């Protein structure tokens, strides 16, 4: 994250890190949604462009951080993974439209005040709050610039950005299964997601019932936090309808 | 779940974080 | 530049 803070302790319960066995390492961001299933993006698992297409025992997640290298004794809790789905039309070859997946437990995790599951939206929260202007939070323990690396989860707050101009700071080929947010030149203010941070959550705290949802998945960006660009996200609700089919019939 | 949404170390026990408030003003 | 994880997890 550029231009983000420290997280507070317990502030982001639901954020998971992807880390890999063998070299040990952070490999993405990703989101607890319940004691069993973790929701990331799917170019955190699968990018062939750069050779990447990991199996479950490649990976581990950690839970309940808040540092990002050390072994959180008595507080995080590390999961291996039963299964990973990656959607069936997520589009690697070209603008990673639909960048989504799940990864099912082995074993469901305890919650503590270190861990909580995040809620999913459903269609009218989604309408109500994604709306240009809007801010939602993001979370990681990325490269904080472009060209560097956290001892802590950071934070930023960023709002949602007009459709337009998210296609007009762009030539890549937006889709409804995205949506940007950045501040733009002229508002002052930065901030990004950067390396490392993809696969973690975009929150928005609803005003109606002071629950925290996930809107997005921190997908993709042209750099980091560069003038005229916006990071990109996966539109989690218009996805559901697959996250859902996954979890009745696999969960 | 139920419960999801509601941390813990905050809106389980009434206390805001430091920013969640910049997010409220932004829902206009 | 990451602290070992418990071997338990690696097994
Ligand atoms: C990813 O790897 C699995 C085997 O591990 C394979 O079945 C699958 O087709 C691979 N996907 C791509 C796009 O190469
Ligand atoms: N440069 C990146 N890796 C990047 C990825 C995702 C976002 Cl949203 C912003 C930047
Ligand atoms: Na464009
Ligand atoms: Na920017």
């Amino acid at each position: 994250i550029v231009e983000g803070s420290d997280a507070e302790i317990g502030m982001s319960p639901w954020q998971v890190m992807l880390f890999r066995k063998s070299p040990q390492e952070l490999l993405c961001g990703a989101s607890l949604i319940s004691d069993r299933w973790v929701l990331t993006a799917a170019h955190c698992l699968l990018y062939p462009p750069w050779d990447k297409n990991f199996t479950e025992n490649d990976l581990l997640v950690r839970i309940g951080k808040h540092s990002r290298t050390r072994y959180e004794r008595n507080i995080e809790k590390i999961s291996m993974l039963e299964k990973i789905y990656i959607h069936p039309r997520y589009n690697w070859r070209e603008n990673l439209d639909r960048d989504i997946a799940l990864m099912k437990l082995k074993k469901p995790v305890a919650f503590s005040d270190y861990i909580h599951p995040v809620c999913l939206p459903d269609r009218e929260t989604a309408a109500s709050l994604l709306q240009a202007g809007y801010k939602g939070r993001v979370t990681g323990w990325g490269n904080l610039k472009e060209t560097g690396q956290p001892s802590v989860l950071q934070v930023v707050n960023l709002p949602i950005v007009e459709r337009p101009v998210c296609k007009d700071s762009t030539r890549i080929r937006i889709t409804d299964n995205m949506f940007c947010a950045g501040y733009k030149p002229d508002e002052g203010k930065r901030g990004d997601a950067c390396e490392g941070d993809s696969g973690g959550p975009f929150v928005m705290k609803s005003p109606f019932n002071n629950r925290w949802y996930q809107m997005g998945i921190v997908s993709w960006g042209e750099g980091c936090d560069r003038d005229g660009k916006y990071g990109f996200y996966t539109h989690v609700f218009r996805l559901k309808k697959w996250i859902q089919k996954v979890i009745d019939q696999f969960g | 779940e139920a419960d999801c949404g509601l941390r813990p170390l905050f809106e389980k026990k009434s206390l805001e974080d430091k920013t969640e408030r910049e997010l409220l003003e932004s829902y206009i | 530049d990451f602290e070992e994880i418990p071997e338990e997890y690696l097994q």
